[PDB]
């Protein structure tokens, strides 16, 4: 009788991290929903040493950014750690879930929806943060963005002024998105929690698709190191990309000072919300664009109503595969897009990624499925 | 109208991966910015430490 | 801008397709000889200067901007129209706006 | 003072940005944006601009001083 | 629940395996370790490649006709005249 | 700023402590910006007040050419052209 099966806090860790079987054939890609806590574990001390001097006021933000930049210790160090460690938690995301699309991991809708529940916090998390630098880009981004919502009919401005606090973005909305950005990443860890727990009753899904029971593994001595080794790994990308070339992935003109006054020429969202910012900017009409811009999103649940093979795993179904690397080529397709001023060149291209971004997840991906179904003989 | 040339890019001594700033060139520049720039350019952010 | 029937005239007779931003005239201020406008300038935030310019309207010394007596912009760099704030009339001496 | 000082310095900027300007890129852009400027002359209410061919001659132009200029300076 | 004490019931499939220390953690590397990983390109080449070849046809006349949109300004003037 | 503006025609000159991190291609805008005053092309006009800066975005920079051979001299007793004035700027600037 081991200490850790007698003790009670000791039987959580137990089970969910040193003896929950998993099965034996798994890759790579699993590794990266680990990296993703961590990530969030680094998100948060992080930025939470930047609380520690930003504030929160439309004349005192970008004068305390530069306090954090130069004067604090260490501080540009952090900014950068915590900005660039952002858009790594959304390559780590987007990967984390192109596997659950590929492998077929969601059969396990319920842990589906709350993953996609933990989408969507993401996206507000990132996008009210965003505005916190209070630069030239976050002012308008946050300006238009908040735009969007004068589209619904009868709420439209109301609803609008209700988030600005006032009749336009100011300190106020600034220090709401303070609070908002300050305590949503602690509802994303205990949804987290929740969905991990959806997850564990069930067992980790394996890249054959086929059931392991067979050959489960002990989680421990394997996968502590394999994780760790991810974790090292995605260290070295987040280090490198902090300290020798921190502002590729960021935005330049975003260090100017906020004008009312004046509109920057180019005017883009940061690059993981971008590529549905195409999905509103092809479509014409006000209102569409932003039921299409839920749609975008909210199709993830809808997938696996969709799933009409008899199998599971992409990789037993080439057809198939070939579509999936389609529709990923599309969604970079959709980013290029989102990176470039707007002229025919680029809106058209942008009508026809979008559409074709609908089509391959409800009416070509069961057809096929079908026919590689028939192909044999079901 | 038409959008601005693209400049060149040039051949500075701190673009390489690991290569630092020239500090003489700093101490220059600032000789530079005493007289030509301060005139008519504000730097709200650095102090003369 | 309170201002006079002429230059209601001229803002009136300008072909509306040759406009760099096009916006028919009377449809825009709800009356003529009042014009309101926002005084920030669209191109890079300076402020156009009143009773000016090529057609007696406003004009940006900041890079040489004009515009119209309707706040249109016609000649210079500045890409759209001058901005025109929601208002109301109430008593005839007194006008909101905002 | 003394202009010849002056006339000393001369500048290696200049100097380099001719010498690029002989090479045959910069010249067939020179010429076509020349033609450009007497084309532009031939007309009293001309919409064209040479601003573009300026640019297309500009381009090659510096990035051609951009391999050579801070090989001057120390 | 799904402890390991009671999972799919499975009947004389024997195995074998050496202790960590008994053995080399790089084992023949060269003879068999490249030769997979390039069997595995192999592989997946023809199934992932062609597709991002396709955008990468689509980023280029993207650009190139942008420039052509905007770039040839003359052919404007060079229609004015 | 106000004042500034007055000072200027109505142009403000942007703070240069970021002035290098926010314009695009960084201090490669800026050299390039100082040594380039191409004069104006035929068949385009603009004001007097004006300067024609072709890497200017709006083509047309209210600032006037700031330098010029020998418009200060150095301590380090280093000739003073130009070119290595604007140099020293924008090495000075990416420190800033
Ligand atoms: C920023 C982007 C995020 C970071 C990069 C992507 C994340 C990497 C990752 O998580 O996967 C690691 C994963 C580790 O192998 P794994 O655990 O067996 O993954 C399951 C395989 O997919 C099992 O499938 P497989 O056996 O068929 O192998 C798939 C893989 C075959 O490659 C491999 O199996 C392993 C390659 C790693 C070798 C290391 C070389 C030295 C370092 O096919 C390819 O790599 C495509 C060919 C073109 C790449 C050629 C260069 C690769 C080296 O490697 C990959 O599968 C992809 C590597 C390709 C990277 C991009 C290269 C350019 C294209
Ligand atoms: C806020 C987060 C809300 C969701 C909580 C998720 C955690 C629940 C959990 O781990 O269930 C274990 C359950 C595994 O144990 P089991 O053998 O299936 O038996 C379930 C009973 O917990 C076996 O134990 P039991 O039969 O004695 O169940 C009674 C116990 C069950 O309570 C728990 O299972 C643990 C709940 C607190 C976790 C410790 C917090 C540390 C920070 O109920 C309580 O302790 C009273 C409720 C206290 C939690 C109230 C939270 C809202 C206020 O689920 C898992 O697979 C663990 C993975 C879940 C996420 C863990 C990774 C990050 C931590
Ligand atoms: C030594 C230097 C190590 C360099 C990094 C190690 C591995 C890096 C990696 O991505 O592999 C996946 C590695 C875990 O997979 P693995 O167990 O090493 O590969 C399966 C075994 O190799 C079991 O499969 P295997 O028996 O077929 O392994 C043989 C082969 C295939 O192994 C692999 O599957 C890929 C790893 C090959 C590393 C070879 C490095 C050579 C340089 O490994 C090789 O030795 C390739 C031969 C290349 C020639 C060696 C000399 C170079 C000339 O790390 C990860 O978990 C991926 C993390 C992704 C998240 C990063 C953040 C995203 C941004
Ligand atoms: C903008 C820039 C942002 C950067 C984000 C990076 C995301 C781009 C991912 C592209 C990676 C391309 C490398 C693909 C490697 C590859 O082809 O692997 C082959 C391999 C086949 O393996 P088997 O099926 O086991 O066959 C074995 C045969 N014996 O295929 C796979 O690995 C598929 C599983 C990987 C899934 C990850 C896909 C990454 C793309 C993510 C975007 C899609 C998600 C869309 C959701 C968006 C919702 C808002
Ligand atoms: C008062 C004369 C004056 C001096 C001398 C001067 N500046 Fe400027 N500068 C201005 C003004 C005014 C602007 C605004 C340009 C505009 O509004 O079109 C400007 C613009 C700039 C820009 C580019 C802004 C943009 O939008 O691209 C930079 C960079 C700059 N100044 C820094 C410098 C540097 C480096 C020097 C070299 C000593 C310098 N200033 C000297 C007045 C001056
Ligand atoms: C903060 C965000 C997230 C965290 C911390 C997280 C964490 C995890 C972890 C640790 C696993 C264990 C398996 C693995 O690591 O690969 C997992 C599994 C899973 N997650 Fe996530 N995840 C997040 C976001 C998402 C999203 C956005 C989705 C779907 C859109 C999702 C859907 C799934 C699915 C379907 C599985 C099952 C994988 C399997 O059974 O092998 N999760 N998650
Ligand atoms: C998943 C979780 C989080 C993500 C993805 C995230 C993302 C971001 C992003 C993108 C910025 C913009 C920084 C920039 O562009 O320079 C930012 C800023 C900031 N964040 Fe977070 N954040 C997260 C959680 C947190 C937490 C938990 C805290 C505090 C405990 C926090 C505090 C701050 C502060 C104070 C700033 C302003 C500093 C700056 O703008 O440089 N954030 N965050
Ligand atoms: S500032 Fe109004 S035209 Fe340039």
């Amino acid at each position: 009788t081991p200490m850790r099966k007698t003790n009670p806090l000791m039987k959580l860790i137990n089970h969910s991290f040193i003896d929950l079987p998993t099965p034996s054939n798994i890759s790579a890609w699993w590794n990266f929903g680990s990296l993703l806590g961590a990530c969030l574990i680094l998100q948060i001390t992080t930025g939470l040493f930047l609380a520690m001097h930003y504030s929160p006021d439309a004349s005192t933000a970008f004068s305390s950014i530069a306090h954090i930049t130069r004067d604090v210790n260490y501080g540009w160090i952090i900014r950068y750690l915590h900005a660039n460690g952002a858009s790594m938690f959304f390559i780590c995301l987007f990967l984390h879930i192109g596997r659950g699309l590929y492998y077929g991991s969601f059969l396990y809708s319920e842990t589906w929806n709350i993953g996609i529940i933990l989408l969507l916090a993401t996206m507000a998390t990132a996008f009210m943060g965003y505005v916190l630098p209070w630069g030239q880009m976050s002012f308008w981004g946050a300006t238009v963005i908040t735009n969007l919502l004068s589209a619904i009919p009868y709420i439209g401005t109301d609803l609008v002024q209700w988030i600005w606090g006032g009749y336009s973005v100011d300190s106020p909305t600034l220090t709401r998105f303070f609070t908002f950005h300050f305590i949503l990443p602690f509802i994303i860890a205990a949804l987290a929690t929740l969905h991990l727990l959806f997850l564990h009753e069930t067992g980790s899904n394996n890249p054959l698709g086929i059931t392991s029971h067979s050959d489960k593994i002990t989680f421990h001595p394997y996968y502590t190191i394999k994780d760790a080794l991810g974790l090292l790994l995605f260290l070295l990308s987040l280090m490198t990309l902090t300290l020798f070339s921190p502002d590729l992935l960021g935005d330049p003109d975003n260090y100017t000072l906020a004008n009312p006054l004046n509109t920057p020429p180019h005017i883009k969202p940061e690059w993981y919300f971008l590529f549905a910012y195409t999905i509103l900017r092809s479509v014409p009409n006000k209102l569409g664009g932003v039921l299409a811009l839920l749609l975008s999103i909210l199709i993830l649940a809808m997938i696996p109503i969709l799933h009409m093979s008899k199998q599971q795993s992409m990789m037993f179904r080439p057809l198939s595969q070939s579509l999936y690397w389609l529709l990923a080529a599309d969604l970079l397709i959709l980013t290029w897009i989102g990176g470039q001023p707007v002229s025919y060149p680029f809106t058209i291209i942008g009508q026809v990624a979008s559409v074709l971004y609908f089509t391959t997840i409800l009416i070509l991906m069961p057809t096929i499925s079908l026919i590689e179904n028939k192909m044999l003989k079901w | 109208s038409d959008l601005e040339l693209h400049p060149p890019s040039y051949p500075w001594s701190h673009r390489g991966l690991l290569s630092s700033l020239d500090h003489t060139s700093i101490r220059r520049g600032f000789q530079v910015y005493k007289q030509v720039c301060a005139s008519c350019h504000s730097m709200d952010f650095v102090a003369y430490r | 801008r309170h201002r006079t029937q002429k230059e209601i005239e001229q803002e009136a007779a300008v072909e509306l397709s040759q406009l760099r931003d096009p916006q028919h005239d009377l449809d825009r201020v709800k009356k003529p000889e009042w014009v309101i406008l926002i005084g920030v300038c669209t191109h890079l935030g300076c402020v156009p200067i009143a009773n000016a310019g090529d057609f007696g309207g406003y004009y940006c010394p900041c890079h040489g901007s004009h515009y119209d007596a309707s706040g249109r912009i016609r000649l210079g760099p500045a890409p759209l129209n001058l901005e025109v704030p929601t208002y109301e009339f109430t008593s005839d001496d007194m006008v909101i706006v905002g | 003072e003394e202009e010849e000082e002056e006339e000393e310095l001369v500048d290696p900027l200049t100097t380099v940005r001719e010498q690029c300007e002989q090479l045959e890129k910069c010249v067939k852009a020179r010429e076509r944006l020349e033609l450009c400027d007497e084309r532009v002359s031939s007309r009293s209410h001309t919409e064209e601009d040479c601003t573009e061919e300026l640019f297309d001659f500009l381009h090659a132009r510096d990035h051609c001083v951009a391999h050579k200029l801070f090989n001057n300076l120390k | 629940g799904r402890e390991f004490g009671n999972l799919t019931r499975m009947r004389h499939v024997i195995s074998y395996s050496l202790s960590p220390f008994e053995q080399r953690a790089y084992p023949h590397v060269f003879t068999k370790g490249i030769p997979n990983v390039l069997r595995r390109i192999r592989e997946s080449f023809f199934r992932v490649v062609p597709q991002f070849v396709v955008f990468y046809l689509i980023y280029t006349w993207g650009t190139e006709e942008f420039e052509r949109s905007k770039r040839k300004n003359p052919a404007a003037y060079e229609n004015d005249k | 700023s106000e004042a500034a503006r007055a000072a200027n025609n109505g142009a403000l000159p942007p703070d240069l402590s970021y002035i290098v991190r926010a314009r695009h291609g960084g201090e490669d805008y800026v050299f390039s910006l100082l040594t380039g005053y191409c004069e104006p092309p035929t068949g385009v006009s603009l004001r007097e007040g004006l300067y024609f800066n072709p890497y200017f975005p709006g083509q047309a920079i209210a600032m006037a050419p700031p330098i010029y051979t020998d418009v200060l001299e150095f301590d380090d007793g280093t000739p003073a052209t130009m070119s290595q004035i604007a140099k020293d700027v924008c090495t000075f600037l990416r420190w800033a």
